[PDB]
């Protein structure tokens, strides 16, 4: 079964392995982004409504009255996407918003409702994105990227002990939300821990514990834990825990029940740890130095004097116990620590805290973050309470709190948006814990720490932006009291939200002119990932680790495609099957293994539990029935890939090309090729022109139709039908009926786009690939774009290639070109340029667009027509007139000479000046379209009119086809109800339609009936007619222009653009380079049958750059170019349909157990010869990016078509006839015309116009200007040791202003010799010293 | 406005080794070239600038060229001759 | 703030938080005055564009186009206008100029006739990335250069720009001449060897011309002379490869630095005769008679400068270029998939090593040894195989079997086009052949450890995913390093500059 599109053409497929999921629609990411943030949300997670709950209520101070928020609506757009670009405005539309202010009395329980009141007020205007996943911004399409950011939440680090020489680890911990400050967390190299806000002065970490209103005792008991000596009355009897003697020495004699378990001097090892465990050893007799140097944890106060004996967090000594002892406190608490484990850090950190309060510590915060002014207590502590705990200054996201709360271990995944003394102490508490030795620290690059950020998030962000500020407008104006007689509208402005709005969608560093060379650019420009933009990364501070390749993006991000360059690594491309989770994290299918069986269910996962698994790869074979072949199977475990048995298994791969992007998986015989010469090829794919004519590349990898089609740059049908009208500039297709709905009409219309100029300057034109009368479908093809051909994405030509070396003209990545090749027209590309004439309103009177300029001749004005506008398909050159427009010149006095000369020459000289616009020096082309914008209330034009009326006759012409069918099938209705009752047969038709209305009936329900069909067809009529008015007025609306601007006129130029030596050109594989010569036809190597190549390729570019992949590339080319000589021969010579589609049956079958299978049974004869005749330029072949064709299903397809096996023939030379004296590859190549035309480059000065500071030449070929001779060229001339050439450099070439004028002279009086002065610059910098207050000057 | 200014900026003190011993990029390149290797109008030419042009290429004396010099210097914008050659 | 924004404290910025540019900004940092427009800046009489060969031009001359040549030399063509009666006054002549007559077109042809122009190529990193060449006007919109020059300039005709300057005065004309010529710089200035040295298809072509075959046509004949040994290779009556006996005069120089000649019967080739006509009277037969790679050729220019001097060499690399690819055209050298021959014993190579592996494996589980020790054996076992694989391939590729004139059997060196190009030095190594036809071998982490399993792929047959996606690491570290080491190279080169600047003998 194959599609009506498909079926003209079958490319011939070597896969071998089946696929068992469809690649998705390449665009899905911006969709469903802008989807999400456009929809209805019942709840407050997601899109405006979110925006919304997030601000609202806004209640004022006294609290006597608030706003409040029902719902919103967005309206219809004014425009089109098509009109929205004609007109050169913004796709967008209105925000409609419903709020509700409420009014409430005092003296009175709760709030008494004294008065409501509910208004619909407008908010502004918001972009919408178009089917494609675009935006039309000042008529301009524009693409958002998607962003690379940082997950929210709480990381551990540890700088690998680089930045202290002693080779020692500094661990810390950061706490970033989606909206905030900053928390970090971080160890000194002498164990003391410090606490740091939003990069701020470092503190000592007790500050934090002391400003949440904690004491010393309860820190300790938070740490540290505590033992308990006890006094019996005989050197402190302890009660020894076992444990806490593991990897320690006894100092003193260890003994209970009369046994000795540890000496003096003998250190506690395990088995002595276990012998006091079975012998429940507790009674421990200790000396009192072993309390030397123990730690306290409280205070003890003995009783009898009601003094304090020690305070909190304090070592002790002799006397001390001693003073104790004699207190009666029997019991002493201390703090069991040791040095592996149980390190010191908090008491430490506690002794050097200079603070020992509450109050004291949030003043020092204070001083902290605002230094400089006096604390007050309340101000420092409503910063300490609004810097983390205010859910207005401070939010930690649903995807922040998750990963909080899976960083520490809990159980809930959701929760507050504000920290809490828990997580502080939990964090710390996992820092310590991470100092210890147990636990491990993050790994920042691991795709399961870094989120996408797509433009529906961007556009929210931005929407609550403008919204908090239009709240602090509306609560500043709200304290005032005139409850009784203000609005919801009064009180809000909707400037700052729109402001901002259009500010994010137009003028954002991730909002980019889409790059628009062909359907790929746009693909891979809107599949786009950046590590770049506000709260991103900086190509300068990025780092080298990040701009590696992790194992984590093995099917998320493809390993290939990417820039070469400063942002290397930074700017990356989604994979074929890549998905986001619901929190922005990407995820991959996989098939699921059960019981050693592969299923076909598939499971997304993303890189957090993909690494819990064996994942086995997708060069795996399998049985019939779907079982493993062997039982050792090649798999991924834990970012590594090692043997693993069969029933180890758990997922597998779904496809072979899981891994690369949409534009690496265009690129054929990919696995022998070098990845870097894989990502050259891959980035020069996407730049590539396109011509006159489009091909099909003949060898592929059948992602071509996937891209032809889900770039939107085709036709393709929304119903089945048949196809009623085709024309070279619009299609109309009579719907079938079981998709017609009641009630309509059942036709569709397509208009397609004719030579429309694209950002890059080049042609956009559809042309149509269906005939009159022939059946479609839903989603087939029915007009080609540009680089497409019958659906397919055709970027190049088709060229017959030899690789050997000719007289050094393909030295160093050259290329030969055969004249042929010019002849036909292969590489020509069209090329559209735009011109703007503004006519402008001044204090002496209007500027006036008009065809008498007083100062030109007739033959200048030839061109122009009667509004002073050059007609379509003049062709123009350098210095023509392309719009007439004057100026007024003011009011000159009336001098005698004035008026003899007004009363000679005529008054209208005297009035105006010329000021029409020009070709440029050196542009010519064809003129192809005007456009005249015109303001509101002023007259129009001739031009203007015309066009208008040219706009109105095709809305005319579609309405008329809509109402030919309805008013066809209401006259049907009424012949068929006249048949019944009084039919007139051949008298009924012999009269003409309208007269069948003028009749009458019996007094049956057939006059009912003939009323009820004229009342309808009066409706119709009526309806018509509105819709007509409707589109009149639409089209005849005026135009809003910019303050003092009365008219624009728009021409474009077309021209068209030849191959010639300069031009760049390029393969699939990386092989690039420049045309050095076009040689005539009888100089090409030729081979037996006297056919010549049309290329010609050095083979010493291949071995050393390791791109294998263009050889077998060429070799398959020519096999299925021979197919292709077959068939043609066969139809030349009219042959039998059989033998014909026995033939084409036989290639078809060719190849080593392939998963296609076509069957010619099923086709008509018709069908066969349409297929045969679509296939008699060569047979188009696919092969997969790694499940390709092999050498030997090669070679048997060069032996089907009667070619050599090695894929080398002889050749003979042009010139001499005679045969070089080894065999030479030829073949078929898929070869690419780069956007870079030696036309653009070409430049030269002799003089021009400078600065007007410096006296430099200007910069650039559009200014006319200089090269820049810079440092090392100064240097390189001084070492050749030309003082002269320099001297004449520096002055008399930059700014010596007398210089210049003296050495032109005496070139052209002949006298070759200078006369150097002081450069311009030099005083420049002289009155800039100067002007700092120091006298520099100078000497004698 | 006014927003503070705090980070640190690099000058030529910093070592040759410690350029190479950075995994960072620097922010501007020293060696004057681009990443691939205040705005002021420009000079216009007047009628007056043109007819001078043409003066400096003309086989004239010194005392015919201060004449010149004169002349055009008496020419309007419409090209005529402002005052007598009194 | 007037004085130096930003300096003290706050910065006061502009409407789009932009801070404002005090003088301090106008003087200092690389906008300002001194790196900006003193120390460099842009020129008059100056142009660009993109670079193409000509293989037919000589060693001072390039290839303008006359549209560029026209703008560059207007003056000196205003000049000449006048100078002959064609134009009365200066407008005359610009409008001429401008209509672009017939007439100019000869008088842009005579002001260029001597006149030296300057072509550069950023980055100039030393004093050879300014030359200067002899004009010769073309049709078109591209420069031709040299292909003897291009290591001089690093450049290659892919893309690349080069700007042209025009001297105007006497002494520049004569500097440009005297000291920056091209036909001057043949000796490097770091070194002392030279750097017009062939490369690439013009070694290739001298080394297949000068091979020698066991069976070849017409071998065993006695030629008087290199002129007959051409018309027989021209003829078709006898084969570039055939082993001859040639009678050969050369000279020597003499003590009082007179040439003497002497006449002998040489055994040689056709080709190697045919090749001894180019090269210049005082140089011994000697140094043609072998296969000429690149250091061959390499040590005859050199030798033809110590001993005759800087013309003659000149005009030896010129005809050395130009019999190089005429000879390189005529071979019909090419590349197939079936010129990487994979040897027959790597699969018993890399079985036998998985079996070692397998079986350490099994020791390891065994408890015998360690982890550390384990990953160390298997990584020698591997590389020990790899060693062998690459020795199979590299005794198969280069050696193959001739019928001798009798019927018998020989090994002679192999004409294989891929071992003939890297052998000859023209293109490419022995790594890069091991990968062509033998495997890729151990691969590295980014962090630098060496993964276990290699990749036992070679690229004629192709590779999987895993093993690409491991490649990938490589590829990426290697060209982000690159791209990043020039910035600091940069810093040094600009250092060094700053230290030695006004050191003069
Ligand atoms: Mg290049």
């Amino acid at each position: 079964v194959y599609s009506y599109t498909e079926k003209k053409r079958i490319r011939k497929d070597f896969g071998k392995r089946p696929q068992v999921l469809d690649v998705p629609y390449l665009l899905s990411i911006q969709l469903d982004s802008f989807q999400k943030f456009i929809e209805q949300d019942p709840e407050g997670q997601y899109g405006l409504e979110a925006a919304f709950r997030s601000v609202f209520p806004i209640q004022s101070y006294s609290g006597n009255s608030e706003l409040q928020y029902v719902s919103y609506r967005l309206g219809e757009p004014v425009f089109d996407v098509q009109e929205c670009q004609i007109r050169g405005v913004t796709y967008s539309a209105p925000l409609r918003v419903k709020l509700r202010l409420v009014i409430y009395e005092r003296e009175a329980p709760e709030g008494t409702v004294k008065d409501i009141k509910e208004q619909e007020v407008y908010m502004g205007e918001i972009p919408l994105m178009t089917d494609n996943g675009t935006f039309v911004i000042n008529g301009t399409e524009r693409v958002i990227v998607s962003q690379l950011h940082r997950s929210p939440g709480v990381f551990f680090d540890s700088d690998k002990g680089k930045t202290h020489s002693s080779g020692k680890v500094l661990y810390n911990a950061r706490i970033i939300p989606y909206r905030g400050s900053w928390l970090d967390f971080e160890f000194d190299p002498k164990d003391n821990l410090f606490v740091r806000i939003d990069r701020r002065r470092k503190l000592p970490a007790t500050i934090i514990l002391r400003a949440l209103n904690y004491t010393t005792e309860q820190i300790l008991d938070l740490f540290f834990e505590k033992v308990i000596f006890e006094i019996r009355d005989n050197k402190l009897q302890m009660e020894l825990v076992p444990e806490r003697l593991r990897g320690e020495t006894a100092s003193f004699d260890i003994e209970a029940n009369g046994k000795v378990y540890v000496e003096k001097g003998r250190r506690i090892t395990a088995r002595h740890i276990r012998q006091l465990e079975k012998d429940d050893v507790k009674l421990i007799e200790v000396p009192v130095e072993y309390i030397a140097g123990k730690v306290v944890a409280k205070d003890y106060i003995d009783e009898s004097t009601g003094e304090l004996i020690c305070a909190a967090n304090m070592e002790l000594s002799l006397d001390l116990l001693a003073k104790l002892s004699q207190s009666g406190h029997k019991r002493i608490e201390t703090l069991f620590t040791n040095d592996l484990d149980h390190g010191p850090y908090i008491s430490e950190t506690l002794r050097v805290d200079p603070t020992n309060d509450r109050l004291s510590a949030l003043v020092e915060i204070y001083r902290m973050m605002r230094p400089g002014e006096p604390p007050t207590r309340e101000a420092a502590e409503s910063l300490f309470e609004n810097l983390f705990f205010s859910e207005d200054r401070y939010d930690l996201s649903a995807v922040g709190r998750m990963k909080f709360n899976r960083s520490l271990l809990r159980e809930e995944i959701e929760g507050s948006g504000i920290l809490s003394k828990d997580d502080i102490i939990d964090v710390m508490k996992k820092l310590i814990d991470i100092r210890n030795g147990k636990g491990e620290v993050d790994d920042i690059d691991h795709l399961g720490n870094r989120r996408i950020r797509s433009v529906g998030e961007m556009a929210e962000n931005q929407f609550r932006v403008g919204l908090v500020r239009v709240e602090r407008a509306v609560k500043e104006r709200l304290s005032l009291g005139d409850l009784d007689t203000l609005m919801p509208q009064d009180m809000i402005n909707a400037k700052p939200i729109s402001a901002a709005v259009k500010e994010f969608f137009g003028s954002s560093q991730l909002s980019q002119f889409m790059d628009q060379n062909n359907p790929l650019s746009e693909i891979t420009h809107k599949r786009r990932i950046s590590a770049l933009g506000p709260g991103g990364l900086t190509r300068e501070r990025a780092g080298f680790e990040v701009r590696d390749v992790h194992p984590t993006h093995y099917g998320r991000v493809c390993p290939i495609e990417t820039p070469e360059g400063p942002n290397i690594g930074l700017i990356n491309s989604l994979s074929v099957y890549a998905q986001t989770n619901e929190y922005g994290f990407l995820e991959t299918p996989y098939r699921k293994v059960t019981d050693g069986v592969v299923t076909d269910e598939i499971h997304y996962l993303s890189a957090i539990e993909e690494g819990n698994y064996v994942i086995a790869q997708a060069n795996s074979n399998l049985d019939e029935e779907g079982h493993f072949v062997e039982d050792l199977v090649t798999c991924r475990s834990k970012g590594e890939s090692s043997l693993f048995s069969r029933d180890q298994v758990d997922y597998m791969d779904v496809s072979t090309q899981q891994v690369v992007s949409v534009g690496a998986s265009l690129i054929p015989f990919l696995e022998h090729d070098d990845a870097n010469r894989a990502l050259m090829g891959a980035n020069m794919q996407r730049q590539a022109v396109p011509t006159l004519r489009a091909d099909k590349p003949l060898v592929g990898t059948g992602m071509e139709r996937a891209v032809a089609v889900d770039s939107g740059v085709t036709a393709v049908a929304k119903r089945g039908g048949v196809v009623q009208y085709v024309d070279a500039s619009r299609i109309v297709i009579k719907v079938n009926e079981d998709e017609m709905y009641p009630g309509e009409a059942g036709i569709d219309i397509y208009n397609l786009t004719k030579y429309t100029r694209s950002n890059q300057n080049t042609c956009i034109n559809q042309m149509p690939c269906v005939s009159l009368g022939e059946p479609v479908e839903r989603g087939d093809v029915l007009a080609d774009g540009p680089s497409t051909d019958l659906g397919e994405l055709a970027l190049g030509q088709n060229m017959r290639v030899a690789f050997m070396p000719w007289n050094g003209y393909n030295f160093e990545d050259s290329i030969l070109v055969s004249e042929r090749v010019v002849q036909e027209d292969r590489f020509t590309t069209i090329h559209i340029q735009e011109l703007a004439c503004v006519s402008r309103d001044t204090k002496l009177g209007p500027e006036e667009i008009t065809a008498d300029i007083p100062n030109v001749g007739e033959a200048a004005l030839s061109k122009l027509d009667e509004s002073g506008i050059v007609y379509i398909g003049a062709e123009v050159t350098g210095g023509d007139i392309l719009v007439g427009k004057v100026t007024p010149k003011g009011e000159t006095q009336l001098t005698p000479e004035e008026k003899l000369l007004r009363a000679i020459f005529g008054e209208k000289a005297s009035d105006v000046k010329d000021s029409s616009l020009r070709v440029p020096n050196g542009v010519s082309g064809t003129v192809i379209d005007v456009q005249v914008f015109t303001r509101d209330g002023v007259e129009k034009d001739k031009r203007a009119l015309e066009i208008e009326e040219m706009q109105l006759k095709q809305a005319k012409k579609d309405l008329s086809e809509e109402l030919q069918i309805l008013e066809a099938g209401l006259f049907s209705r009424i012949r068929a109800v006249l048949v019944a009752g009084g039919v007139e047969a051949e008298k009924l038709d012999k009269l003409p339609r309208d007269r069948w209305l003028e009749l009458g009936l019996t007094d049956e329900e057939k006059q009912n009936q003939l009323e009820q069909l004229a009342e309808q067809y009066d409706e119709l009529k009526h309806e018509f007619e509105k819709k007509l008015e409707a589109k009149r007025r639409k089209i005849t609306q005026g135009d809003d222009l910019a303050p003092g601007v009365l008219k624009i006129v728009k021409v474009y130029l077309a021209v068209k653009r030849r191959i010639q030596p300069g031009d760049k050109m390029a393969g699939r594989h990386g092989n690039k380079g420049v045309i050095s010569k076009i040689n005539p036809i009888e100089d090409m190597p030729y081979d037996e049958n006297g056919t010549p190549v049309d290329i010609v390729l050095n083979p010493l570019g291949v071995p050393s750059r390791m791109n294998i992949g263009q050889i077998l590339e060429t070799h398959l080319g020519m096999a299925a170019k021979g197919i292709g000589d077959k068939i043609n021969a066969m139809l030349k010579q009219q042959q039998e349909v059989a033998k014909l589609r026995e033939f084409i049956q036989r290639a078809y079958d060719l190849g080593a157990d392939v998963r296609q299978k076509v069957d010619l049974s099923t086709f008509s004869d018709e069908e066969v010869m349409r297929l045969a005749e679509n296939l008699r330029k060569g047979m188009p072949i696919a092969t997969p990016v790694f499940d390709g064709a092999k050498e030997a299903e090669i070679k048997e397809l060069l032996k089907l078509g009667d070619l050599p096996t090695s894929g080398q023939i002889r050749l003979y030379d042009g010139r001499t006839g005679e045969q070089f004296e080894r065999p030479v590859t030829v073949g078929y190549m898929y070869m690419l015309k780069l956007n870079h035309l030696v036309d653009d480059k070409m430049h030269a000065r002799s003089t021009g116009s400078y600065s007007l500071v410096t006296q430099q030449p200007l910069g650039g070929k559009a200014q006319f200007g200089g090269q820049r001779f810079g440092e090392m060229e100064v240097w390189a001339l001084e070492a050749y040791g030309a003082a002269y050439t320099l001297q004449e450099m520096l002055t008399v070439k930059s700014d010596d202003v007398n210089g210049r004028t003296k050495m032109y002279k005496n070139i052209v009086d002949g006298n070759h010799q200078m006369e150097p002065g002081m450069p311009e610059s030099f005083n420049v910098l002289l009155k800039e010293i100067r002007s700092l207050g120091i006298n520099i000057e100078l000497e004698d | 406005e006014e927003i503070d200014t705090r980070e640190t900026q690099d000058s030529e003190t910093l070592d040759t080794a410690d350029a190479l011993e950075q995994k960072e990029m620097p922010e501007e390149l020293p060696l004057d070239a681009s990443w691939d290797t205040v705005y002021q109008g420009e000079t216009t030419q007047t009628l007056q600038d043109y007819l001078m042009w043409q003066v400096e290429l003309t086989p004239f004396s010194d005392t015919d060229r201060a004449i010149a010099t004169s002349i055009v210097d008496a020419v309007d914008e419409t090209g005529y001759l402002t005052v007598p050659l009194e | 703030a007037l004085l130096d924004n930003g300096r003290r404290g706050r910065a006061i910025t502009g409407s789009n938080k932009r801070p404002l540019k005090s003088l301090a900004d106008m003087i200092k940092g690389k906008q300002g005055r001194f790196r900006q427009n003193l120390l460099g800046k842009r020129v008059d009489y100056s142009g660009r564009s993109v670079i193409t060969v000509g293989p037919y031009l000589r060693l001072h001359q390039c290839g303008l186009p006359k549209k560029m040549a026209l703008e560059l030399f207007k003056p000196f063509i205003y000049g000449k206008l006048e100078l002959r009666g064609l134009a009365t006054t200066i407008k005359a002549a610009k409008k001429m100029v401008e209509r672009e007559e017939a007439v100019v077109w000869d008088i842009l042809d005579e002001v260029i006739r001597e006149h030296p122009v300057l072509l550069n190529r950023a980055p100039t990193l030393h004093r050879l990335g300014i030359q200067a060449f002899e004009p010769v006007l073309i049709e078109g919109k591209a420069i031709q250069l040299h292909p003897l020059v291009c290591a001089a300039y690093n450049a290659d005709f892919d893309g690349d720009q080069m700007a042209v300057h025009v001297p105007l005065t006497l002494e520049a004309q004569l500097e440009a001449r005297a000291l920056m010529m091209s036909t001057n710089n043949i000796l490097s200035p770091a070194n002392g060897e030279p750097i017009i040295v062939p490369s690439q298809d013009v070694v290739l072509g001298l080394y297949y011309m000068t091979r020698d075959c066991v069976n070849a046509k017409g071998e065993g004949m006695v030629l008087t002379g290199p002129k007959e040994a051409e018309r027989l290779y021209r003829s078709g009556l006898a084969s570039l490869h055939a082993r001859v006996k040639v009678r050969i005069t050369e000279y020597e120089k003499d003590a009082n630095g007179e040439l003497v000649a002497k006449t002998s019967l040489k055994d040689t080739t056709v080709g190697r005769a045919i090749l001894w006509m180019i090269v210049p009277k005082g140089l011994p037969y000697s140094i043609v008679n072998q296969a000429l790679g690149k250091k061959a050729i390499s040590k005859m220019l050199n030798t033809c400068y110590r001993i005759l001097g800087l013309k003659p060499t000149v005009i030896f690399a010129d005809q050395i270029m130009y019999t190089g690819f005429a000879y390189a055209a005529r071979s019909g050298a090419s590349v197939g998939i079936d010129d990487m021959v994979i040897p027959e014993k790597k699969h018993e190579i890399i079985s036998e090593a998985e079996a070692e592996v397998a079986e350490i494996q099994e020791q390891f589980q065994s408890g015998l040894v360690t982890a550390g020790e384990r990953y160390n054996k298997v990584i020698d076992i591997w590389a020990a195989a790899n060693d062998r694989v690459s020795k199979a391939m590299m005794d198969n590729l280069q050696t193959e079997t001739v019928i001798n004139r009798d019927g018998q059997e020989e090994k002679q060196v192999s004409f294989n086009s891929i071992y003939m190009m890297a052998d000859s030095g023209a293109r490419g190594s022995a790594a890069q052949i091991r990968q062509l036809a033998g495997m890729r071998g151990l691969m590295a982490k980014p962090d630098g450890s060496i993964i276990e399993t290699p990749i036992t792929a070679n690229f004629r047959e192709g590779l999987n995913v895993l093993q690409y996606f491991i490649s990938t690491h490589g590829a990426r570290k290697g060209l982000a390093d690159t791209a990043l080491k020039t910035a600091n190279s940069g810093y040094l080169t600009r250092r060094l500059v700053d230290v030695a600047q006004d050191l003069v003998v």
